[PDB]
């Protein structure tokens, strides 16, 4: 499960082994994390541009 | 939603940037201004005398 | 003569007023120009009594507040008028709790919970409050239904709610104004 | 230069008094050696300034404790008179020497090495201000940028000497300006090192963990701790930072650890956490645990300050990678894999849960532990929001400061 | 002194003629600074700001302590006990 | 040598004065008259206190004085008469002017123009009393004659926003006098000032003189938190009308401050918590603003403790206010740990320091908000747990009774649980998926208008001071 | 000070007292103004009745209380 070679979770609960085989990440919302990081960046910077004005 | 909620904000940071930018040059003209007024004081007597 | 014996026990009778009103924001408001005035001067040591019933239900120990009511009628004057009064007020407020607590409760631990001792007046005051012991189980969800449709009846409604088609048509105009 | 880091690291034994006992009077035997060869009493008065009236204190020079396990530190004033006579005499002598130098002309050359000859004696003798001024000429009249390299590097070295982070923190910023002006190699591994070392004594392990690896592979000697030093600091920041697969391929295609195996007790304790860790066994995964506290942390300057941080932080690891592998688990059998008792385990998973960062409860009445760590679609979201919260607020503030203004 | 992260309302205001004056009016409207009271108060020098850590002295990154318990103590009383029971058993 | 100190200082004046001047004879502006009043204040105040005491007294003699100079002069005669610089010349003038207030034309008395000069003699004389920082009499003294004058004609635009800048000082120092000592006569003679506040508002709020306007609601509430009378000022906030787009930064930060103590003693933390953060941003990072800062963030500590939301470690330690935040501090380790008992050594060590800033009303809240965060902690350690565990973690007193204290909690939906009672037991309900759900577009769709408000504030400064320097002769 | 006594008069229903309660109300009443924009509703009731010859008053605190609501 540690390599996700076929991903799915042990149960000791019963006794079960659930073989979840199911997709994993969404990649337009996993991009839009680095989009966000890079805008988060950059209002630092415009923040620098700001010291002029001060 | 939530690009649509990404890039109105990505429009906002390119925005206050461009807030910045005009502001700057007011800053700029400011210097520009103060150095007319002495200067117009010479010009109008100038223009009257002929 | 601004600061007496007399407004130490009036200031006292009071704030139990205001308590038995069950509104905590006129008590805290009311509390803070104590402050200034007599709390610290003469002391609280009668204006102990609305100040500890107070602190025992912001922390929810129905317990303490019941016990301390219960002395506060050997205090035989004019502080046992609000008692009855408080008593009842402490059942008002534990049963908008139970709702969310508990979807099934016996006919005793109704009883036991509310503070009685007689079978009939739990459900007296089940009448007045609106729930249905049906076959001696409570039905708080049956409650909660009527509760929550009242609220979307009357009208203020579309926005209210939002539809998926309105979000988008707010943002557009926005962008284009 | 070469024998201060030894002293150094020795001396720090000294100042704690919970490494074992026998330990710091092999390592006390070995400081007075070299306070006489080395003159390093002005270092062994220094260690009775940072106490103050705290444990590792029983001085003759000054104030003593009775309360300290340490008594080899007990100076006499002997060494005392020692040292002034030393002191004096060497000074003048090699100074005399070195105007002569300075004295015979020409300037870029051979005043400049004069400059630097006057740096090592006061390095030396453990005083960082007499050293630093000397060698402010040096790099002040032009030199080679390699020289320039060694140098400021020289002093940041003062600064791990005393333990005095901050010194080698300014110092080191002037390396990576100058490093890629000199644009040299041979120096550019020592520089990893260091910056990796000071990553190393802060509280960023990141930095250090991506700079030590690189240290393993190719290595310069020069004011540098002794090799299997290197190697114990490397595998202390690849646990501390990576996670299981990283982890696990950084530690197999690294053949330099490898071929070393054990060859002093902290590798050891080290080396043993890290096969256990990624290879699930969990029954000796805890002794190895209580190994590397005593053997690993106690001894080293840098990590001594990370003592508690260290355990604090592992144990959170160990429990997320179970997690992960686990849908549900029983206390009892998450018990014995440990081979810690029922009671043991409870106490710690709620020290960790209301913080947050195991993501999983407990049903005690059931007897399991249940995990509703998220890692799909709303995983994803969590951390997107938060950051969006956040570039509204820092737009928020400036926005209004440019209006008004 | 600061407030917030150092650098971010640091950059974000500087003193101007026009704003001056009143800054020195809503200082005096609290009456004091309001760190010339507190030593006075404490009738020396504190106490409790040598704590923890980051308490001490702001020169470290936080490290999230406040109970400043070691835990090597509690755990090989834990690793000892288990094995006894067990061999016992 | 005396007199030539105060010559040089006073010309300085007269230039600052007589470009005012000008501008309000053409048209009554708002903000280019305020721009040059805002400097000069300043520098005035620090060539009066460093330099001088009739300094003040020259420039009173030497315009028209209707009352004034007497008035300098029995301030003067009590911390040290002066009866030099009456010399004649420097009272024959009346300074250089064009011809709006020249020696020969004021004189010849074709004009008399004496209305801002009384403006200008009434901030030199209310910032020396305040540069003295005696109070007694003096302050007194400095009430009765200034108000009254004011009042019997109708001020200009102009003269309505200085006299807001006189108003200030008026509050100050009578504050201070009362705060010293206890005379049971000042409590009569505060009543009169309550009613002066309120009339100077409304003479205000006909001419539309929108800084006066500000200026005057931050004195009013602060008069109330020093009274106790929190309960009229829940009627006085939710009737303002605040302006936001033509005052200084220096009264929207003291407003923004005001609120956050009247909401919080109401049990509303939510509000409270917003207004806060906002006063701060307001206010610089300076020692000019350090008694404000202080103030302002111990009372964001404590709100977010109210709410059991908790400040962060991070903020306390990057702060360089450890020794004053120090009550605080230990707050807010002792609401987290759910300690009762730490909790109770907690304000009991600290009860003086925190009385004086008068949080300690709002602080008596947490005995009960420190138990139920500390269920709180042993709901999520342990999902489904026994009636009994709990009791003996807090040291609760029985099964009963904690079942009471989650009871009133979770209808504050703090614990986020529910009791079974048929089984014993206390159990969370959270699992998330919560993605799924409509929730987080209910979300997304706030921030967005957050941002679209941005903008607008964005468009209407940037283009605006543009406009202006194209009607500006300057290429 | 507060307006909370001249509350108290009009809500007692003693006439004497309404009558000095509406004179004494319109003395103070562009400092209290707030809290008897509150209750001004009863001043109006009692100006609405045909018992009272100080209806003039009980119309005059509103017309400068109205004023300073900002209606």
């Amino acid at each position: 499960i540690l390599d996700k070679i076929f991903y799915g979770v042990l149960d000791q609960g019963n006794g079960w082994l659930y073989v979840y085989e199911t997709p994993n990440q969404d990649a337009t919302y996993d991009s839009a994390l680095e989009l966000v990081g890079q805008l988060n960046k950059v209002v630092d910077q415009l923040f620098e541009k700001a010291s002029v004005l001060y | 939603i939530n690009i649509s909620n990404n890039l109105q904000k990505a429009l906002t940071v390119k925005t206050n940037d461009e807030l910045m930018v005009i502001y700057i040059s007011n800053l700029v003209r400011s210097i520009i201004a103060f150095d007319d007024l002495i200067e117009n004081k010479i010009q109008n007597k100038k223009i009257q005398e002929q | 003569l601004s600061e007496s014996d007399k407004k130490s026990k009036l200031i006292s009778l009071y704030l139990l007023n205001l308590l038995s009103q069950n509104n905590t924001t006129k008590f805290h408001s009311e509390l803070q120009y104590l402050d200034k005035h007599i709390k610290n001067l003469e002391d609280d040591s009668l204006l102990s009594y609305p100040i500890k019933l107070d602190r025992w239900l912001m922390e929810g120990s129905y317990q303490k507040a019941w016990d301390l009511l219960q002395s506060g009628s050997q205090n035989i004057s004019e502080f046992d008028s609000f008692t009855d009064i408080l008593k009842s007020a402490i059942r008002d407020e534990i049963a908008k709790n139970t709702e969310l607590s508990y979807d099934f409760l016996p006919l005793s631990n109704i009883k036991a919970l509310l503070f009685f001792n007689n079978e009939k007046e739990t459900e007296k005051f089940a009448l007045e409050r609106n729930w249905p012991i049906v076959n001696s189980k409570v039905y708080f969800n049956n409650q909660s239904k009527e509760k929550a449709d009242y609220e979307d009846e009357m009208m203020h409604e579309e926005d209210q709610k939002t539809n998926i088609i309105e979000k988008a048509m707010d943002y557009a105009i926005s962008i284009e104004n | 230069r070469v024998p201060n880091y030894e002293v150094s690291e020795k001396a720090f034994l000294l100042t704690q008094s919970k490494v074992s006992i026998e330990q710091r009077k092999e390592a006390a035997e070995f400081v007075l050696a070299k306070i006489k060869e080395e003159e390093m009493a002005p270092y062994y008065k220094y260690l009775c300034e940072e106490y103050l009236v705290n444990n590792g204190q029983s001085d003759l020079e000054h104030d003593e404790k009775s309360d300290s396990l340490n008594e080899w530190i007990k100076f006499d004033q002997e060494l005392y008179n020692e040292l002034c006579k030393k002191n004096e005499s060497k000074i003048k002598e090699l100074n005399e020497k070195i105007q002569k130098l300075e004295e015979d002309d020409e300037g870029e050359l051979e005043q400049a090495q004069a400059w630097i000859n006057l740096g090592e004696y006061y390095a030396q003798i453990g005083d960082k201000d007499n050293a630093e001024k000397t060698l402010g000429k040096s790099l002040s009249k032009a030199i080679s940028t390699g020289a320039k390299i060694d140098v400021m590097l020289t002093i940041a070295r003062l600064g791990f000497f005393y333990n005095d982070q901050l010194y080698v923190k300014e110092k080191l910023e002037a390396v990576n300006s100058m490093i890629e002006k000199g644009g040299d190699w041979e120096r550019r591994n020592r520089y990893k090192t260091y910056y990796g070392i000071h990553c190393l004594a802060v509280r960023n392990f990141k930095e250090a963990a991506k700079l030590l690896v690189d240290s393993l592979a190719t290595f310069t000697s020069i004011e540098l701790t002794s090799y299997e030093s290197i190697a114990t600091y490397a595998s202390v920041t690849g646990l501390f930072t990576l996670e299981r697969t990283d982890l696990k391929s950084k530690v197999i295609d690294s053949p330099e650890l490898l071929s070393l195996i054990s060859t002093t007790a902290a590798l050891q304790s080290i080396s043993s956490l890290t096969i256990s860790l990624y290879a699930s066994d969990y029954a000796s995964y805890f002794p190895y645990l209580l190994e590397t506290y005593a053997n690993v942390l106690i001894p080293c300057k840098y990590l001594n300050r990370h003592a508690d941080f260290f355990v604090r932080e592992m144990r959170r690891k160990v429990y997320a990678q179970l997690l992960e592998s686990y849908k549900t688990l029983s206390l009892k059998s998450m018990a014995s894999a440990f081979g810690v008792s029922v009671a043991f385990l409870d106490n710690d998973l709620g020290k960790f849960i209301p913080n947050k960062q195991l993501n999983c409860v407990i049903d005690r009445v059931n007897g399991i532990v249940e995990t509703n760590r998220p890692d799909n679609k709303n995983a994803q979201y969590h951390l997107l929001v938060k950051q969006g919260d956040g570039l509204l607020t820092k737009l928020q503030k400036y926005g209004a400061a440019v209006r008004l203004t | 002194m600061s407030t917030d992260v150092a650098a971010a309302q640091a950059q974000s205001k500087i003193d101007l003629t026009k704003k001056k004056n009143e800054e020195i009016n809503k200082k005096s409207l609290e009456e004091d600074d309001e760190f010339e009271d507190f030593p006075i108060d404490t009738w020396a020098n504190g106490e409790t700001i040598k704590s923890n850590a980051v308490t001490q002295t702001n020169i470290w990154e936080e490290n999230w302590d406040d109970v400043e318990v070691d835990d090597d103590f509690t755990n090989e009383l834990k690793a000892e006990l288990d094995r006894y029971k067990r061999e016992n058993q | 040598l005396h007199h030539s100190e105060k010559k040089y200082a006073e010309e300085d004046q007269v230039q600052e004065l007589l470009k005012v001047l000008n501008e309000i004879s053409k048209t009554t502006l708002t903000l280019d008259p305020r721009y040059i009043w805002r400097s000069l204040k300043d520098l005035s105040s620090l060539r009066n206190q460093e330099l001088l005491n009739a300094e003040t007294l020259c420039f009173t003699v030497n315009v028209l004085y209707p009352d004034s100079s007497s008035f300098k002069k029995n301030l003067l005669k009590f911390i040290t008469s002066n009866h030099k610089s009456s010399v004649p010349g420097s009272a024959e003038l009346r300074n250089s002017y064009p011809a709006s207030f020249y020696s020969v034309n004021t004189e010849k008395k074709t004009i008399e123009v004496t209305a801002e000069i009384n403006c200008f003699m009434h901030l030199l004389v209310q910032l020396f009393l305040w540069d003295s920082k005696e109070l007694e009499q003096l302050v007194e003294f400095n009430r009765k004659v200034v108000i009254p004058n004011l009042l019997c004609y109708y001020n200009l635009r102009s003269l309505n926003l200085i006299n807001a800048k006189l108003w200030f000082y008026i509050y100050l120092s009578h504050e201070t006098l009362a705060r010293s000592s206890e005379e049971i006569n000042s409590d009569n003679q505060n009543i009169i000032l309550r009613s002066t506040m309120m009339k100077f508002l409304k003479i205000a709020s006909l001419k539309h003189d929108n800084e006066t306007k500000a200026m005057l609601i931050n004195l009013i509430l602060r008069d109330f938190l020093n009274n106790g009378e929190v309960d009229s000022a829940s009627d006085f906030i939710s009737k303002l009308e605040y302006p936001h787009t033509d005052v200084s930064s220096s009264l929207e930060a003291r407003y923004f401050f005001y609120l956050s103590k009247i909401n919080a003693i109401q049990l509303d933390y939510s509000t409270a918590n917003e207004y806060i953060i906002a006063a701060i941003r307001k206010a610089p990072h300076n020692s000019k603003s350090l008694g404000f800062l202080q103030q302002s963030n111990k009372l964001h500590c404590c709100i977010q403790l109210l709410m059991g939301d908790i400040p962060e470690l991070s903020f306390f330690h990057q702060s360089n206010m450890q020794k004053s935040l120090l009550p605080y501090y230990h707050l807010t380790k002792a609401v987290k740990l759910g300690d009762l008992k730490k909790f109770t050594s907690t304000i009991t060590k600290y009860k003086q320091l925190l009385l004086k800033d008068d949080t300690y009303q709002l602080c008596v809240r947490l005995r009960s908000n420190v138990i139920k965060t500390g269920i709180r902690i042993i709901s999520l350690t342990y999902k489904k747990i026994s009636l009994r565990d709990i009791c003996l973690k807090l040291n609760l007193d029985s099964e009963q009774t904690v079942e009471y204290m989650v009871s009133r909690a979770i209808r504050d939906g703090v614990i986020e649980a529910k009791i079974n009672h048929e089984d014993g037991f206390i159990e969370t309900t959270e699992l998330l998926n919560i993605y799924d759900s409509e929730d987080p577009q209910q979300v997304f769709d706030e921030r967005i208008k957050f941002a679209n408000q941005l903008h607008d504030e964005y468009l209407v400064s940037m283009r605006y001071p543009e406009d202006k320097k194209t009607q500006q002769n300057e290429k | 000070t507060t307006a909370a006594p001249l509350l108290a008069l009009l809500r007692e229903n003693q006439d004497s007292v309404k009558t000095y309660a509406l004179e004494s109300i319109n003395n103070v009443v562009d400092q209290l103004w707030s809290e008897i924009s509150n209750e001004l509703p009863d001043i109006e009731a009692l100006y609405d009745d045909d018992t009272f010859s100080d209806r003039e008053m009980a119309a005059l605190i509103a017309s400068k209380v109205y004023y300073n609501l900002g209606e």
